[PDB]
RNA sequence: UGGAGGACCGAACCCACGUAUGUGGCAAAAUACGGGGAUGACUUGUGGCUAGGGGUGAAAGGCCAACCAAGAUCGGAUAUA
RNA sequence: GGCAAAAUGACCCCGUAACUUCGGGAGAAGGGGUGCUCUCCUAUCUUUUGAUUAGGAAAGCGGCACAUACCAGGGGGUAGCGACUGUUUAUUAAAAACACAGGACUCUGCUAAGUGGUAACACGAUGUAUAGAGUCUGACACCUGCCCGGUGCUGGAAAGUC
């Protein structure tokens, strides 16, 4: 991958523990490397069915995170689900 | 699976002047 | 055929299943356990809404069953194997350099002082506390015991 | 063949270890000669934030406008002694 | 107190110990060579005409001296502390102080714990126990004995005491 799918990213800036104040909150953090944001649909969609298309390195998250190009609803590839383990190209099913 | 159709899409105008 | 990824409410779910990414309210969104390789287990089904499961923290909750899942543990295992080998890993990451206690001046936290290293009595001193009077060991909750037991009670 | 390193030697750069100078000095903290790192927990420009019992602190009671175990300036207040 | 001062330094070649985490020690230590002249061959070079510039052969030639000036590591043996690169008392202390990856304990089921405020609310985090917070120690290897009587922290029984 050179970049993430432009649907789906967006930059939140970091906050190295400050509230809405400014003033020190969570200790010890802050100061690391430019994140980005992948936009995850985390409450599955209406029943439908897709296939995995690639699984990407992501930075918030463990866990790696799959586009997957949907065959019912329309959707024409969703950002992904939080990768299940086995299978690394496959097809789901949200709700039978 | 492209990440980016691009086009007649132009880019780094203010850097290449820059370099100019 | 319980296939690897699906998902769907739990009410179309069987026991003894492996499951990920639960969310607590019916249709609120996964936030129950996500990390990378970590798996929940469902324990049984009575009709009644909720679903006894077991999560990692090795107690155990009740969710109602429109509520959803994904099956099979969550990806990447080795995350939580794999050790860094310097600061700079941490530092990138995100993390700052944390100070301990019994370094700083007394002034600043409740351990500190001391002509060498110290940090309380034998007689007076109550246990290791953080910044803010708190104590962190022994099995201190500071009166969420309140909420602790009443959601358990609930059982 | 490859080109990784909180890799190595070394200028920019930063930093400030030793000696000597200076001690109404060139300067209310510099200079000379040597020193350490020098692709990284880097250095820097720009602009924004955190404000006094508070901030900020890889933690020395450090720093916050040249003098911080609680800033500066008004005021109570011609405080008290 | 070898502080300072001195000295070593470069490139090429020869050779190089203990130890070991088998990556390193290691530029280990310890030596030699370094100028120019012509010739020969080698390469190479189109900057055309065949020579020029560099390398390496081998014969001279001069000087006390041929990295001649400037530039440029002193090295070895062995304890303590610290694993190390780092950071800190601007402007008298840069270290054995701090951090540091590594380890353990305790807390949190998500309106997560914890934090600032009165409070909305914000951080935590568009994170979900392989997660986050606090605490002590500080790579690695070997390991980590006894005591819960005291202080704390904590579970709990009916009694009385409220």
């Amino acid at each position: 991958r050179a970049r993430a799918l432009r649907q789906f990213t967006l930059s939140t800036g970091k906050s190295a523990g400050r509230n809405s104040s400014g003033r020190i909150t969570v200790f010890h953090r802050g100061g690391g490397s430019k994140r980005l944001l992948r936009r995850i649909d985390l409450k599955r969609s209406t029943s439908s069915m897709g296939i995995v298309e690639s699984i990407e390195y992501d930075p918030n998250r463990s866990s790696q995170i799959a586009p997957v190009r949907w065959i019912k609803g329309g959707c024409q590839k969703k950002m992904n689900t939080i990768e299940k383990f086995a299978p690394p190209r496959k097809i789901l099913e949200p709700t039978t | 699976s492209s990440n980016n159709p691009n086009e007649g899409s132009v880019k780094r105008r203010n850097a290449k002047k820059r370099i100019g | 055929n319980s296939m690897i990824g699906s998902s769907m409410p739990l009410g179309m779910m069987r026991i003894g299943t492996i499951i990920h990414n639960i969310e607590m309210n019916p249709g609120q969104g996964a936030k129950m356990v996500r990390a990378a390789g970590t798996n929940a287990k469902i324990l049984k089904e009575p009709a009644k809404g909720k679903c006894l499961i077991k999560l990692p923290s090795g107690d155990t909750k009740w969710i109602n069953a429109k509520c959803r899942a994904t099956i099979g543990t969550v990806s990447n295992p080795s995350h939580g194997t794999k050790k860094l080998y310097k600061a700079g890993q941490s530092r990138w990451l995100g993390i700052r350099p944390k100070v301990r206690g019994v370094a700083m001046n007394p002034c600043d936290h409740p351990h500190g002082g001391g002509e060498g290293k110290s940090k309380s009595s034998g007689s007076r001193g109550r246990t290791s506390v953080s910044p803010w009077g708190k104590p962190c060991k022994g099995g201190y909750k500071s009166a969420s015991v309140k909420k602790k037991k009443k959601r358990l009670a609930e059982a």
